[PDB]
């Protein structure tokens, strides 16, 4: 048994060229590829990228390495793997990644009668994704990961999904806090560089951003504070103290929400929905602290002198008391069938 | 497959990869170009940026030249490592990755005359000095240089591949900057002297504007709207003493909370910025609201403010303040001013 | 020396790129574990660290051989040498060996071919956590190993009678959860390359609630009586009872982050977010109650809305109190 | 030249390192000692600390006696990848760092006896386990265990070189502390069981009190300038109601930010330190002042102040509220008693 | 030609032994050392470390590799320094540190003919000093590179500043945002451990903290919010709300001056520059505060019952215009000429 195995796995790496493809000045070698997803984290807006674990498994035949008389699929200790040809497979948007190594680096190496390879490894990659942000946080990203030869072409190798759309998996076992996976699409193309052209395989997710953590931590504490301004609109005019610190203080507040969301978030240039709300939540609290002022100027600055009637100061807070509810209702029905 | 094999191990068969191509008799001229698939972030806190790019390189060694039956030999990367390559290495580079996932992203090519290519895949954090006296309307131009580590320009030398305008390609797609603009490049070559002798430098510079969206959104505006409010107590009457220095002292905390704050992501520079400016005369306008109701309220007369109803000649009640009628003109005036000042002034630089 | 002919000659026609009993059966493998220590719970990330002391043993019938010497104590120099299985750790977001000052790796080979291989790890696990009754939370967090390219027909795992043992609890980093307990399970997982034999360790954790208490409960308890003070100032005092409502209101914002800074920005509700809440709706009901009896009486029993409140608010406080805590350690 | 060549491939030439010296014959005996280069930072956050060392050990070898023109070999640290070695390991240690730069800071020396001397230099981050109920006033025994991962004490045994108190020394302008002092070590040794067996391991201690004086100036002062202001209202009219209402307010909102603030510093650990009881008898009377002023105004009948002119016949005035005169006296007292007895209850301790 | 050169190299290796220095078993060997500093940068005061860039050149004869007949200095590939024998050179206070690597190891190996090696190393260190922050951020640290042999002692080796002064250049063009390199200082000596005398080469820069920044984030904030707790000196006694709320922010906004500056700052347990402005100036907004406090007590408590008069509030508030702003005039003259 094992001195025959011993004997066939000895003549298979004898006079071996690691550096010659499979049919090397021939026809291209082609790889197919599964991916089975362990896991998806870390996708973060501040660095525009996700951390994706995976098994990335490739299969290729190289008829060098057909052996007979042994009726099994030799699964070889891993270090093989330095001895044999395995393609060039890179990801193009990958910032950082690693093989897991423990306890021995998690790859794998199959053997099969006719020559086939199956070769595995345990990838854990950061690979970039740019997120349009402009309808954060009911924004829907869409972040890929591009699979590439790099030094060998259509002529000398073809990249395929192993299974067509089976060929991923486990994209409906990810957890992902912030998101749901909506969808998930498998895309194999050519790409041309100024070398040459190279077999792509894409994968892609879709992401949906989860919405019920922003009601608790933005949504709801801006309204409250909207809905707490209006209670200046019943307090008596004389009371300017009274009327002043509640218009100043849910106008301080209106900065503090969005100062604490502010930090958590890239340097982004345009205007995202979230600060479309809190721009217009506080809209609404200036105007109410500017009611006052309003009011004030009428009953003193030109009171000795001597649609609301702009005349009568209660008649300003008892359309004050209307309007701002009211607009402030037809605010959140625009802003909210725009953006779900 | 023995056709090739031979003609690789006659290829490395008394070969000297410790000795570059030409050694004591030329210069080995290396082509280089450049494919920038990503411009990354830019780091204005560590004054650096990232870059990913296919950098190319090209030479000629007239001992791998061979006979067979194909004219290019694509091979793996690790013949690469048996063979001369250049030391090339990044002059203002901080922290470089030559990414190997899942192999070493290298590919070397041989055509039968000698001629190699050699591209690999590279993460290069580089420095970018800034000057920062401009921002957040700054622009700059972070370079890129990379030479040979050890052979002097008596030995190696770089050329561009092509028009040297040309032989630094971004790709369409590949923009990983949040707040920048990339321009342009512009492409140069010098020499550089040091210690050990006189280097040939390839100069790359990407022209980058700073997009002001940002600090707008959570600078300016914030202090335009604090100006705006510690204006409205210009309006109220001036017997509401708590009332309007709530205003004042609020303002002044709100200008002190934004004014910290706004340098959180900036190297601490010894100079002042536009923002500084800015944020410095959204300040003063801001305490002078303050200065001007504690005037106003040091004529005050009377503690009570005008009742309703009885008639005011020309009891006694206090007047509106001449200083407040004055303020609620020249206040917003002076401040629509400086900004149509302040914004000809930074937005043509 | 005689050591040394004993592992030249088994050394010798060794080939390390075949497990033993390649054609044969399974190889059977015992494992241990020993936990130095379980490290912090990283909620955000949903991970956490475990330093475990890792065995395997083995039979490799091609180690064996006859001496008086009965085993060989070896360093980590051979665990090169031989074949080792390729066992990895399924759940690991970020695992390492240790190599201070050389490999921290064991290796004995008895005489009949047993092979005792152990070296010392550190695991990142990942650990899925349900944060709906946080922070009165308990998580099981799984520790998940298998054979990375030899199914269930080449390699079986098999918990010894000593599957885990944990030391002294009290020296662990797990500055907010209390370790309960352990199981060790057995499954076949089957993937696409073939069916894995897949062995998995179960840490029981309870959160301790000490922290929270102290960094939310009581901070928001203490400003929700703060708002209950306003019931006994004079309803005449506009400003006092108006800033007093107000800021009570601006501070209940401030402490609504902080609570869940900690946490991964889930979107469910956690018991944590249901007390900050509620003590929200008490800081903006008292703001409420006085604008309603400030606009009845002066900018006009509903006069009398001052002595209800300060009975009906604590009561009610107390009443939630009740049944939020009730539910939360003792019900579902 | 080539006479030491001679020497050093003869030791080697049969030279099996995959035993230890003795094996079969003896327990191989490896002394020890420590020079702690620096002394690093301790972080309360991960319960461990940094420390560099130069982590000496010294054996004997027969198998490398030689004879020659000198009698210490000082080797290049190349050469002790091809001897045995002791595999040594810190039990508490996480992850540690052998320095590489800018070659293996590693020393081998062989005697013309045999005897060897091996010395690195290391990072050693290791754990430390706290008791952080006397937090900020705790100090602490921060432990260094190492020993032989692979062999038991039948093979391999530790000693220290010298006496155990002088063979860990500490450099004198090593301290990398911050808010901590060493305030000595202790040196001792014992045995380690595991399934596995019986091992010799090495232990030191190094004894830590922490610093008060950051902790005095960002928490205590501010809580005390907090409890201090909130009774300042004691002294201001009971009719100042929305005055004497901020000075409640503010103080009490004031020691929330505190509180929160105050454990940022330390894990998130279950228990209350001496900080959190010092904040939380400051929060009561913060908030005992405020309740103290709700019962001052609730006997409050008149909604004016005294107008300055009028006598009061001891329109008519509210009187000093006697609520006020005494809260004056008690709430100093008090809590300048408090502070005495929570200052000699840890400082003495 | 070129064949002779790869024969001449062959010659030099074969026979080498890496094992032994240069004059094994006699006289030290030398060691010349430059550095071509490429930049400092990350000085932290809360990791007491800063990073330095730097060239390090290396510079010694190894009589095994004097080479005769050809005319050149050879530039050899640097994978041939693991082939040679180079002096065990580590950085005492070196934190963390890496050769870089792209896109080769940046290593620079040059033979001479008579046998002299140049060794160079682009090197980023990140090593320790401990900052005495008693007088941040007006004061000057001395950052050091503490250079040295490991195995090797005075009887192996010795280390020499290659050039005198003029041994270390770049130091001059450093540009740090925050600091000003007052000096650089090169020293040579020998230290003495328990194994024996080692050579040490120092090379220490004394920076300068630039304050620019620290008067516009801490101190004009801080005078500012001091000048403006005076204004409630020209408030009448009988405002009490007006009063009490400018006293009680000011002081308010002291704490949230000095908590920004506590967080970016390692747990220093003395009193920095920095700190004994902020208490100065917490001291005189309290102060303000008090100072009403005590007019609101003469006119309320002791008025019924029947340096300033201490029984005219209005002597007291125009006794405390003048004082509080001279007094505060006079801290900051005994401050800045104690710490400049
Ligand atoms: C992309 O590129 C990167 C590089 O840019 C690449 O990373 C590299 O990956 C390779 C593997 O593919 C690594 O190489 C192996 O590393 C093994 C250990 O790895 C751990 O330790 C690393 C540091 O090791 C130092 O210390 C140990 C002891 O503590 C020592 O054994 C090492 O030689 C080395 O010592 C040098 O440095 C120290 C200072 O650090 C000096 O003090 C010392 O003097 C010496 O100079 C560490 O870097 C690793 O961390 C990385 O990887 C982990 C995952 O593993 C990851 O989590 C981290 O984040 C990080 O990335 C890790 O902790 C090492 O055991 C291997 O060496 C074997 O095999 C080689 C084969 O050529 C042989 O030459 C060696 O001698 C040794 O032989 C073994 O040794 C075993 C242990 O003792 C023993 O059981 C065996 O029996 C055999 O023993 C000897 O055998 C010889 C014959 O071979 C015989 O003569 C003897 O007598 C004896 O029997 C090997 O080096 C490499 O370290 C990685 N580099 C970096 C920078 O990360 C990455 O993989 C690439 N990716 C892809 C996808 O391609
Ligand atoms: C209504 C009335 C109510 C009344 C209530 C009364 C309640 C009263 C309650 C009082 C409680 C006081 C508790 C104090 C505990 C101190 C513990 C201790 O040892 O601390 C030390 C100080 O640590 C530090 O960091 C020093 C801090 C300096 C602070 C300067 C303030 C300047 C003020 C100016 C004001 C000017 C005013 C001008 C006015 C015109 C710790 O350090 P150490 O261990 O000693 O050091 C050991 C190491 N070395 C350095 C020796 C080598
Ligand atoms: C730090 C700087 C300090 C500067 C201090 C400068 C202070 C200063 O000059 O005050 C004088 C006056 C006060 O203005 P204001 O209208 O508020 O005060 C009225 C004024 O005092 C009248 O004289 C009073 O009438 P009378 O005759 O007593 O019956 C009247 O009494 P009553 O109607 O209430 O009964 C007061 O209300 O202001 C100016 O003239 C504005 C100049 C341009 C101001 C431009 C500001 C931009
Ligand atoms: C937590 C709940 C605590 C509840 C505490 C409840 C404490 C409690 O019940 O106090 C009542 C009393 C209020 O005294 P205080 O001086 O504040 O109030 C005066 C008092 O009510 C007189 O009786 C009134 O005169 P009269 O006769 O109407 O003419 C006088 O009116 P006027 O002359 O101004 O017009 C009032 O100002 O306090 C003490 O005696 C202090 C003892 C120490 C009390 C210490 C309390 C902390
Ligand atoms: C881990 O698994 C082992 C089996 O591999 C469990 O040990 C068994 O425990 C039951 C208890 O009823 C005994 O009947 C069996 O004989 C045991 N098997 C042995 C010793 O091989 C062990 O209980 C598991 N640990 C857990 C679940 O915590
Ligand atoms: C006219 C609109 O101004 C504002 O909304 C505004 C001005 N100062 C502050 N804010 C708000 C809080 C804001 C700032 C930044 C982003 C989102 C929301
Ligand atoms: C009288 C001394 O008290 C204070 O300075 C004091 C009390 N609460 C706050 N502060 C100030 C703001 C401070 C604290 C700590 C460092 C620097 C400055
Ligand atoms: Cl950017
Ligand atoms: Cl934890
Ligand atoms: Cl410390």
């Amino acid at each position: 048994n094992m001195s025959f195995v011993k004997e066939t796995v000895d003549k298979l790496l004898k006079g071996y060229d690691i550096r010659l493809r499979p049919d090397f000045g021939g026809p291209p070698v082609c790889v197919g590829m599964n991916i089975d997803i362990a896991s998806i984290d870390m996708v973060s807006e501040v660095n525009m990228d996700y951390t994706l674990t995976m098994y990335f498994q490739q299969y290729w035949r190289d008829k060098r390495l057909a052996y007979s008389g042994i009726p099994l699929n030799l699964t070889l200790d891993n270090r093989v793997a330095d001895q044999l040809w395995v393609p060039d497979t890179y990801f193009l948007n990958d910032k950082k990644s690693f093989v897991h190594g423990v306890t021995v680096k998690n790859r794998m190496i199959r053997l099969h009668p006719d020559g086939t390879v199956l070769y595995g490894l345990r990838i854990t990659t950061t690979a970039a994704c740019m997120m349009d942000l402009r309808r954060y946080p009911l924004d829907e990203q869409n972040c890929t990961l591009e699979i590439e030869s790099y030094g060998y072409t259509t002529d000398d190798i073809e990249f395929y999904w192993r299974g067509g759309d089976k060929a991923v998996t486990g994209v409906e076992r990810i957890e992902l806090p912030q998101f749901s996976i909506v969808e998930h699409r498998l895309v194999s193309r050519n790409v041309v560089f100024a070398t040459g052209a190279y077999p792509r395989l894409s994968l892609s997710f879709r992401l949906k951003r989860n919405i019920g953590y922003f009601i608790l931590q933005t949504y709801m504490p801006s309204i409250l504070i909207t809905i707490l301004s209006w209670v200046s609109f019943w307090i008596n005019y004389d009371a300017s103290a009274a009327r002043v610190a509640l218009g100043i203080t849910t106008v301080l507040t209106m900065t503090t929400i969005n100062t604490h969301l502010r930090e958590t978030l890239p340097k982004i240039p345009y205007v995202k929905a979230i600060d479309m709300y809190l721009m217009g939540c506080f809209v609404f609290v200036f105007l109410a602290l500017l009611e006052y002022a309003f009011v004030n100027y009428i009953f003193f600055g030109r009171g000795p002198q001597r649609i609301p009637d702009l005349t009568d100061v209660n008649a300003i807070d008892r359309w004050s008391r209307i309007v701002f509810p009211f607009t402030f209702s037809l605010f959140n029905l625009v802003y909210w069938l725009y953006y779900v | 497959t023995t056709v090739f094999t031979r003609i690789l191990d006659r290829l490395l068969d008394g070969y000297d990869n410790r000795l570059r191509p030409g050694l004591g008799e030329r210069v080995t001229e290396v082509k280089t170009d450049i494919f920038v698939t990503s411009f990354g972030p830019v780091s204005d806190h560590d004054m650096e940026y990232t870059i990913d790019v296919f950098f190319r390189q090209s030479w000629k060694d007239e001992r791998l030249k061979f006979k067979g039956p194909m004219t290019v030999l694509r091979l793996n990367n690790l013949m690469a490592s048996k063979i001369w390559t250049p030391d090339t290495f990044f002059h203002n580079g901080k922290k470089s990755v030559a990414h190997n996932m899942t192999m070493p992203n290298k590919l070397l090519r041989i055509t039968e005359d000698g001629t190699l290519l050699y591209t690999m895949r590279l993460t290069v954090r580089a420095e970018c000095p800034m000057h920062l006296e401009d921002f957040p309307m700054d622009a700059h131009a972070c370079p890129l240089k990379f030479g040979s580590y050890a052979y002097t320009r008596a030995e190696v030398v770089y050329e561009w591949t092509r028009e040297p305008a040309r032989s630094v390609v971004v790709a369409e797609d590949g923009s990983r900057l949040n707040q920048y603009d990339l321009l342009g490049q512009t492409v140069d070559s010098g020499i550089v002297q040091s210690s050990t002798g006189e280097y040939v430098v390839m100069t790359t510079h990407f022209h980058l504007k700073r997009k002001i969206g940002y600090f707008v959104i959570q600078t300016y505006l914030p202090c335009i709207m604090t100006v705006i409010l510690s204006q409205v107590s210009f309006w109220l009457n001036r017997e509401s003493v708590p009332a309007r220095t709530v205003f004042g002292v609020t303002t002044v905390l709100t200008m002190t909370t934004l004014s910290i704050s706004a340098r959180n992501s900036l190297p601490k520079v010894a100079y002042a910025t536009a923002m500084d400016w800015f944020i410095a005369v959204c300040y003063a306008f801001v305490f002078s609201a303050l200065i001007e109701f504690a005037t106003v309220n040091y004529f005050t007369k009377r503690g009570y403010a005008w009742d309703g109803k009885s008639v005011v000649p020309e009891k006694t009640f206090n007047s509106v303040s001449k200083i407040d009628r004055l303020s609620r003109i020249a206040f917003p005036l002076l401040f629509g001013i400086f900004n149509l000042v302040y914004w000809a002034t930074y937005l043509n630089r | 020396g005689d050591v040394t002919v004993i592992l030249n000659n088994l050394l010798e026609g060794y080939d390390n790129k075949l497990r033993p009993d390649i054609g044969v059966k399974p190889t059977l493998i015992h494992t241990d574990m020993y936990v130095n220590s379980i490290g912090p719970v990283n909620a955000i990330n949903m991970e956490y660290t475990i330093d475990i002391f890792f065995a395997q043993t083995w039979y490799d019938r091609r180690l064996k051989f006859n001496s008086t010497i009965k085993v060989l104590r070896l360093n980590s120099n051979m665990v090169g040498k031989i074949w080792i299985p390729d066992t990895f750790f399924r759940n690991s977001k970020k695992a390492d060996a240790h190599w201070i000052t050389t490999p921290n790796r064991m290796l004995r080979i008895w005489n009949d071919g047993r092979v005792l291989y152990t070296l010392r790890l550190t695991i990142d696990a990942e650990c899925q956590l349900q944060l709906h009754n946080f922070p009165m939370d308990e998580h099981s967090c799984p520790l998940e190993f298998s054979s990375y390219g030899y199914p269930r027909e080449e390699i079986v795992y098999q918990w010894k009678r000593s599957s885990v043992e944990v030391g002294d609890t009290r020296s662990w980093r797990l500055y907010q959860f209390s370790f309960v307990g352990l199981r060790n399970t057995t499954e076949v997982v089957k993937t696409t390359s073939g069916d894995y034999v897949v062995m998995s360790v179960y840490f029981d954790l309870s959160r301790r609630m000490g922290y929270f208490t102290i960094q939310t409960y009581i901070p928001c308890t203490l400003i929700v009586v703060l708002s209950w003070v306003s019931f006994w100032i004079n309803k005449d005092a506009v400003p006092a009872r108006t800033s007093l409502g107000i800021t009570t209101v601006l501070t209940m914002t401030t402490l609504s982050t902080i609570a869940r800074k900690s946490l991964p920005k889930v979107s469910y509700v956690t018991a944590m977010d249901l007390f900050v809440s509620v003590c929200f709706i008490f800081v903006f009901s008292a703001l409420v109650e006085y604008g309603t009896l400030h606009y009845f009486v002066s900018n006009r029993r509903i006069a009398k809305m001052d002595s209800y409140a300060r009975i009906f608010f604590p009561t009610a406080f107390c009443l939630f109190n009740l049944v939020y805590w009730v539910s939360y350690l003792y019900l579902g």
